[PDB]
């Protein structure tokens, strides 16, 4: 098992 | 100099297309299949041209949420820079149009999937395997910095793998033409530069910082600065202390120390020789830089393909309805698009 959580981009 | 005539000839082709300016085609000519990725302002799906039969990667952006978050400047820069640049490691653009509710972009489909999904499964890449991918980012950043362009978003979630194991750079939402400095807060928390957090007016040196974080994550299997809350990650970035694993080679450790230098005075990529310091390093010793640009070096890993239109190398998502209203949503804003 592996929870591949993708990283999002931060703005503002 | 050989590359000097290359970057001088490339700066002539880019500026010619930069002032060439819209609505190439329309949504009625595409067959939506499966969603490849999602974001805060839209999703990216796999579409097939009903007439030509070619498969493409359509990027949808909601025109209402972009205006609601003041992202019009970043939206126009993503389209204006994509169709102008030309590089084998950069993703290609085909059609760009818009309707009443959403902005649309049609890119070259890269069925090999993200580097994130491939790196998370293996665990970590070997140093020759990591040097192969790290060498393509050097030639790409060298080409983009010569055009006074910054990426400001280097992460495995924005790096694709083609049919020959090479990199296809996408997600140009934070690209911007900057000669001097800029003061916009953007990027990925695990990849932000220290001066970006300090609001210090950064230049093209932030792309070299993200290069060091990228190589560290590929060779180890995790970024050097990461935790639960983003405030904890910022305490590690501005600190300047890095903890390296034991399996790293000392030549890789020394190159990361010069790239992850929070001091702009001693950071690689922003010195006298600039990019020449990264090519002649002890790590990139046997690297054939010309054959990498010519795509002649054999690929250590090539993803599995079932032909064009195979979404096997992409994670599954929940499908929804493409909402297109009857009223024009912020039409006066998106005119140069
Ligand atoms: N040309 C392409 N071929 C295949 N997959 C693609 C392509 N372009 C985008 N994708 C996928 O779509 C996902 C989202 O695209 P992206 O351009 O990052 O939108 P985004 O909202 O800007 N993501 P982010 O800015 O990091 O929050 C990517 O992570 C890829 O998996
Ligand atoms: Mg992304
Ligand atoms: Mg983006």
């Amino acid at each position: 098992t592996c929870s591949a959580i993708r990283r999002a981009s931060t703005i503002e | 100099e050989s590359v000097k005539e290359f970057l001088a000839k490339a700066k002539e082709d880019f500026l010619k297309k930069w002032e060439t300016p819209q609505n190439t085609a329309q949504l009625d000519q595409f067959d939506r299949i499966k969603t490849l990725g999602t974001g805060s302002f839209g999703r990216v799906m796999l579409v097939k041209h009903k007439e030509s039969g070619n498969h493409y990667a359509m990027k949808i952006l909601d025109k209402q949420k972009v205006v609601k978050l003041k992202q019009i400047e970043h939206t126009l820069n993503e389209k204006r820079i994509l169709q102008a640049v030309n590089f084998p490691f950069l993703v290609k653009l085909e059609f760009s149009f818009k309707d009443n509710s959403n902005l649309y972009m049609v890119m070259e489909y890269v069925a090999g999937g993200e580097m994130f999904s491939h790196l998370r499964r293996i665990g970590r890449f070997s140093e020759p395997h990591a040097r192969f991918y790290a060498a393509q980012i050097v030639l790409t950043f060298e080409y983009l910095h010569s055009l006074d362009l910054i990426y400001r978003d280097l992460k495995p979630e924005n790096l694709l793998i083609d049919q020959q194991g090479y990199i296809q750079v996408t997600d140009f939402g934070f690209a911007k033409r900057v000669k001097g400095r800029t003061w916009t807060l953007c990027g990925t928390p695990e990849y932000l530069a220290p001066e970006i957090i300090l609001s210090k007016g950064y230049n093209k040196a932030v792309d070299w910082w993200a290069l060091g974080v990228l190589i560290y994550e590929m060779a180890a299997g995790y970024p050097p600065f990461f935790a639960d809350q983003p405030i904890q990650i910022y305490e590690k970035i501005v600190s300047g202390k890095v903890r390296f694993p034991s399996h790293f080679s000392s030549d890789l450790k020394d190159l990361l120390r010069n790239l992850l230098q929070v001091d702009l005075t001693k950071r690689f990529g922003n010195l006298k020789n600039g990019v020449n310091d990264i090519k002649n390093h002890k790590w990139f010793a046997t690297t054939d830089w010309i054959a990498i640009y010519q795509r002649k070096v054999e690929a250590p890993f090539i993803p599995k393909f079932k032909g064009p239109g195979d979404t096997s190398n992409f994670d599954d998502y929940e499908e929804e309805e493409i909402r297109v209203s009857i009223n024009e949503k912020c039409g006066k804003e998106f005119t140069e698009f």
